[PDB]
RNA sequence: UACCUGGUUGAUCCUGCCAGUAGUCAUAUGCUUGUCUCAAAGUUAAGCCAUGCAUGUGCAAGUAUGAACGUGAAACUGCGAAUGGCUCAUUAAAUCAGUUAUAGUUUGUUUGAUGGACUCGGAUAACCGUAGUAAUUCUAGAGCUAAUACGUGCA
RNA sequence: UACCAUGGUGGUGACGGGUGCGGAGAAUUAGGGUUCGAUUCCGGAGAGGGAGCCUGAGAAACGGCUACCACAUCCAAGGAAGGCAGCAGGCGCGCAAAUUACCCAAUCCUGACACGGGGAGGUAGUGACAAUAAAUCAAUACCGGGCGCAUAGUGUCUGGUAAUUGUUGGAGGGCAAUCUGGUGCCAGCAGCCGCGGUAAUUCCAGCUCCAAUAGCGUAUAUUUAAGUUGUUGCAGUUAAAAAGCUCGUAGUUGGACCUUGGGCCGGGUCGGCCGGUCCGCCUCACGGCGAGCACCGACCUACUCGACCC
RNA sequence: GAGAAGUCCAUUGAACCUUAUCAUUUAGAGGAAGCAGAAGUCGUAACAAGGUUUCCGUAGGUGAACCUGCGGAAGGA
């Protein structure tokens, strides 16, 4: 949540009961919008954003799994990746494709299953690309001991009830697999998000 | 309380003269009783070091001893410290020695190797020589004192911690007789017999 | 039940006996134990005579030592197979101090403890040949 | 040993048996009793001693708040106890002496020994020698 | 203390090694005892096949046979005659003549004590024991005492008076003494439970100990030995079990090392 | 480290138990505490309770505003008082744990999604003026007044 | 809730009875187990006892009602009136546990649009109920005794005096520690043993000895020892103990050889909160506290391989 | 068009009294002598082949310890 995470960037001394003022000073944005709100939640890939003579930060995970801010380039700040968490199927070809941040999208755009990711800008709420969960694509791992690592998908195993594990080629060192829930896709041949040092 | 252990330690060291033998337990115990005594530190306390020593993996005997360079110990090899529980010990409480540029003033901490022990400038220049000098001088005076004095238990000079005792002049005699008649009948005991 | 104990007892009793060798009836699991015994040089060799058509088999197992002391200083059963008292790859409680070996029908087959340990397998201990 | 350790439907039978055989004491304790109990007594009597030797200790019977009447031993030399009073009882075990299941340890109104030293917190007195007993007597009266 | 143990090789397996070496021989198996008889017979057939008779005595032969009757003479050993023990301790000296004999100037029941050398001798304990006779019941005493050199062997002896029993007792432990091989800085070679009667007397290699077998631990030259000896606090039996431990050690290396025989 | 030692006996060994000894609690007796420093803090009555007090917001939630001087403030409406606290009486149970199921279902508010500046009227509390069982607690006969709380027309 | 079917469950313990919250965890003990289940974290439950309802998104509501009963209260005595197992504090029960105190500064949350509120929570007062470190001695000169040298005298440590420098437990044995005075199986003592029957190693006092030492023992509870509930870790011939013996099951187990599957196994990857426990680092003079980091966790859930044995 | 006081049927469905019984704490009608302290009486059983060898199932019966009939045993001559 937004408070905790801005508050995380501070942890030197002297806010928390004073907290309320940072938000009021309207100097914080989430995904390019104004929110001044003390109960607000934020999560992975949200872009968070400071003054004026200022900067931009991306919510990421550290190697253990807690959400933390990382400095982000202005260029990257423009975009966000949204994982398709669920689907209520249908219209025409529309699934209602739920995403991880809690965003709706109804409809085309050419594809789309859970675990695929949508590359979206920010101002318009336009979908630039879809990053498929398939072998050959790169992913970042969202939770656990295994957290905070990236890899290329070697193969996916599907079973009954759910697609159980995703196997990765990789590492600078060796091979590892995780359940699909863990896997967040970040790059394909056509479009990557990956320029962040590395890794087991 | 501290005087007394040092006296025992000294007795064990010397010799011939009166005495019989021992038992089983007493052998294991008595040895344990010397090595704490050099340090003039408590038994809760050797055993607490001993327990961390048992808990660290390695060759059991050695680590307790091998990790006996503790700040107190160390000063003793360096020879600046007259005996461990010395005036220098008291000096450690005075804050005179340094470890890592920082001060501590418990003797109990455990020193690791390649640590620097030096004095400190401020503490060289003692607060309470001045005051002693002060009288002399242009005033009064009157001496000294170690003590063996007291104050409580109770003058003579042989005194206190510890002890002297004294409280001399009993007379207990009567009171037992006063418990020999008193404690007698009645109060016993419904015996209806007749010969 | 299982034979197992008889084979074991027969061996140590034999050693005390200073008997040249011993014989009895056998399986794959009690050939298997015997083989492990040979592999870790407990016994000189073992044979299974008449092994093809007759109603039974037997197994001539030769004991190693002869002389002075006997190779098998001590062998005891602990718990046979089908089973429980069970160990894990790691759980390996034991005797000797690696001087001896413990025949363990693992998952993989009947192997010695060291192999199973490597083998990354647990199984059921047969006995502690010393 | 019987089975030792197998499978197919079988651990349970001699789990049952062990509880059942149980020596010691079940369901903590109280068929008289335990805990610190303050019985106010008015019986001073003398009772005999166990099969090995004789004596005649002076005892005082006490009836407990938790409804029981038994004989309790008093330790320490000398003693007095009065209107009621409330004397607090440890209920320690000898492993046995007849009818004497408990003893009343020193506690409030239960006094301690003729002004001494020697010792003073077994067999017990007051400040230096005495001082406590003088005050003690006063309490019950007013 | 710890644990298997590891390092190094030959160095490590040294010490009492010689008593180990000989001693491996002399118990079990066909050579040694146990009873050794028919096993002789079984022996006679092999050796012939090997060394071979040259067939009219002559030169060669006379030697060879006496090179056979010496493993046989050695085989006899039941570990209450010195052999293995002897060679280790030192020795030479006039004193040696006297011990193998025969009563020269000394020896009647004595003469091994001088040879072994310095060592502490502490009384373990003294016990009573009262035995009832016609006129009156006669107080005795039985004292168990250990001086030990570097092996281990506990002694119990009695006399109707307290002082004489111990004096002879002191000899009694040192003579008929057996060296367990320690293997480490006062560590047992491998875990062994020794039992006589109803005493469960197990030793394994961990910490210090308590009671009767603790003072025993010190004197064998063990310093870490975790001895759970349970079924009696009766001290005469407690030491007695433990002696039977500390002489017939029978670790793997003992089993493997055998190859050799000696003059 | 853990390991034991006393008592069945004239004396012994074995079975076997009592008892000491070792550690420990959410506890008591307590004699006795110069000290820095942190900590437990009614498995007795889920007995019974006096006294203060444990929930508030209009400088962009809401039209209005007696009285106080655009500024504060009493009632109505919205959000809240269900969170939290504490006690294990009930309590062997799909109660709870751990794994799944849930399109067999809810989620207001919010984060997020989807839909979307003509004219208006209606009565009401505070404030008031008196009151009944009346010292009462309490609320009404009652003047006056304001509603993004209400009712509508509606692409 | 109608109608139709008469069922479903239990020798693998159903239904029932008693029990001086369940899990995360605590304490032990080398490991195993035993024990404990709680105040805290988490979930559930109830607010004097019990049912029902409105309100509100959410209540079947400690700080709402209704209202029978239980019990205090107010009364101008007609009628109202209450919820501390929430803080502080009373009462009595009992062995026994705190100020009728202070503050939202921190910490988190309710409120809403920006500063407001809180007995949530923190403080300080009380308080050796877990923890630890330090005193009080101590360092040093000089007379008197012993040991390293060699009548003596040298080198070194003690038993006192001179200079400067920052209490409680026990002492026959268990079990560690032999006076003197007084009593004499009387009185009292020891948790077993045993001591007192007049010169007491056990009472009691005082000296002395000493274990530990701002703590100590004593009792209760609990565990180890006690392999004395034994799985690891034991008996049943004379020690508690072999069923009088059989016929037979549910229930433990299974001689040889070949082959197929694969419930019992490796790698896994999820979760295994925090706190605590262990390592090590610094932070308040030290420490324990506390902070920050690391390392370990059974077991249980996906996936795939694998088959000797059940 | 809204709909106060209100009265009735049906349902969930409180508390006193009606059961009848079981449980707990208790006391207790009247009664049997199981163990125990040492300070008692009775006999002398068992204890040595115990002066009739012990013990045992079983019934009878005796002041009682016990006796004995029958059969069995050697922990018995």
């Amino acid at each position: 949540p937004l408070i905790l995470i801005i508050r995380n960037r501070l942890k030197y001394a002297l806010t928390y009961r004073e907290v309320i003022s940072i938000l009021m000073q309207r100097h914080v944005l989430v995904d390019g919008k104004v929110r001044t709100d003390k109960t607000y939640p934020a999560g992975f890939m949200d872009v968070i954003s400071i003054p004026k003579t200022g900067e931009n930060y991306r919510l990421l995970y550290d190697t253990k799994g807690r959400f933390r801010l990382q400095s982000v380039k202005d260029e990257d700040a423009k975009f966000k990746l949204c994982k398709v968490r669920s689907v209520q199927f249908g219209q025409k070809g529309i699934p209602y494709l739920n995403t991880y941040d809690g965003r709706t999208i109804r409809y085309p755009d050419p594809i789309i299953k859970a675990n695929d990711t949508i590359k979206i800008d920010l101002e318009t709420n336009k979908i630039v690309d879809f990053i498929k969960f398939d072998v050959g694509n790169v992913v970042m791992v969202t939770g656990g001991r295994n957290t905070g690592r990236v890899g290329v998908i070697k193969n996916r195993e599907k079973h009954k009830g759910s697609f159980e594990t995703i196997h990765v080629e990789d590492a600078l060192g060796h091979q590892f697999a995780t359940r699909l829930g863990n896997v967040f896709t970040i790059g394909k041949g056509n479009k990557p998000w990956v320029s962040l040092p590395k890794g087991k | 309380m501290p005087r007394a252990p040092r006296t025992y330690s000294k007795t064990y060291s010397t010799k011939k003269p009166r005495r019989p033998y021992e038992k089983e337990r007493l052998d294991a115990e008595l040895k344990l009783v010397g090595e704490y005594g050099l340090r003039c530190k408590r038994e809760l306390w050797r055993v607490q070091y001993a327990l961390s020593r048992i808990r660290n993996n390695a060759r059991h005997l050695l680590t307790l001893d091998e990790k006996n360079p503790r700040r107190i110990f160390e000063g003793e090899a360096l020879l600046r410290r007259m005996n461990r529980y010395g005036l220098l010990a008291d000096g450690q409480n005075k804050l005179d020695y340094v470890l890592a540029l920082t001060v501590e003033n418990f003797l109990a901490r455990r020193l690791q190797t390649l640590v620097f022990k030096a004095g400190m400038a401020k503490s060289i220049h003692h607060a309470r020589v001045l005051i002693r000098q002060r009288h002399i001088r242009v005033g009064r005076q009157i001496v000294n004192i170690p003590s063996f004095m007291v104050r409580v238990e109770s003058e003579k000079h042989i005194d206190f911690s510890l002890t002297s005792p004294f409280g001399g002049g009993p007379p207990g005699r009567v009171k037992r007789k006063n418990q020999k008649k008193a404690s007698g009948g009645g109060g016993d005991g419904e015996e209806e017999d007749e010969e | 039940m299982v034979r197992v104990s008889v084979l074991n007892d027969a061996l140590k009793t034999m050693y005390n006996a200073e008997k040249r060798g011993k014989r009895q009836v056998l399986i794959r699991p009690s050939s298997k134990v015997i083989i492990k015994f040979l592999i870790v040089m407990q016994k000189h060799g073992y044979i299974g005579e008449f092994e093809f058509v007759d109603d039974h088999r037997s197994g001539k197992i030769v004991v190693e030592l002869n002389g002075r002391l006997n190779k098998c200083g001590v062998i005891s059963p602990r718990f046979d197979v089908g089973v429980k008292e069970i160990e894990s790859w790691t759980a390996r409680l034991l005797p000797s101090r690696q001087f001896g070996y413990i025949v363990l029908t693992t998952s993989a087959g009947i192997m010695d403890h060291e192999e199973a340990r490597r083998k990354n397998v647990g199984g059921k201990v047969l006995g502690f040949f010393y | 040993m019987g089975k030792t350790r197998g499978m197919g439907a079988g651990r349970k039978l001699k789990t049952h048996r062990r509880n059942q055989r149980w020596a010691d004491k079940a369901y903590k304790k109280s068929h008289l009793g335990n805990e610190w109990k303050k019985p106010f007594a008015g019986s001073s009597h003398a009772k005999g001693i166990v099969l090995e030797k004789i004596g005649i200790e002076a005892k005082q019977p006490n009836s407990a708040i938790r409804k029981c009447a038994r004989v309790q031993l008093v330790k320490n030399g000398k003693k007095i106890a009065a209107f009621v009073p409330n004397d607090g009882c440890l209920n320690f075990i000898e492993e046995n002496d007849e009818v004497l299941i408990a003893g009343f340890g020193r506690k409030g109104h239960a006094v301690g020994d003729i002004p001494g030293v020697r010792f003073k917190v077994v067999k017990v007195s007051g400040v230096s020698l005495l001082a406590l007993f003088k005050e003690k007597k006063e309490k019950p009266r007013s | 203390m710890a644990e298997r143990g590891g390092e190094r090789g030959g160095e490590r397996g040294g010490f009492g090694r010689g008593f180990g070496r000989g001693g491996r021989g002399d118990r079990g198996g066909r050579r040694g005892g146990r009873r050794g008889p028919r096993q002789e017979e079984e022996k006679w057939v092999p050796v012939t096949k090997l060394g071979r008779l040259v067939k009219e005595g002559r030169f060669s032969k006379i030697e060879e046979i006496y090179l056979h009757s010496l493993p046989v003479k050695e085989h006899q050993i039941v570990e209450t005659l010195v052999p293995g023990l002897k060679d280790e301790v030192m020795k030479i000296t006039p004193v040696q003549k006297q011990t193998r004999a025969g009563q020269r100037t000394r020896f009647k029941a004595f003469v091994v004590v001088g040879d072994n050398n310095g060592h502490v001798g502490l009384g373990v304990k003294c016990a009573k024991e009262v035995a009832t006779a016609i006129r009156g019941a006669i107080i005795l005493a039985k004292l168990s005492v250990v001086p030990v050199r570097r092996g281990y062997w506990g002694n119990k002896i009695g006399q109707p008076h307290t002082v004489p029993c111990k004096v002879t007792g002191k000899c009694g432990s040192v003579t008929v003494r057996m060296v367990p091989a320690p293997r480490g800085s006062g560590i047992v070679a491998a875990r062994v439970p020794k039992k006589v009667l109803q005493f469960a007397g197990i030793e394994d290699v961990f910490t210090s100990s308590r009671g009767s077998t603790k003072t025993l631990g010190n004197f064998v030259k063990a310093t870490f030995d975790c001895l759970m000896k349970t079924y009696g606090f009766l001290t005469p039996d407690f030491w007695r079990d433990t002696k039977f431990v500390k002489s017939p050690f029978q670790e793997y290396t003992d089993l493997l090392a055998k190859p050799t025989k000696a003059l």
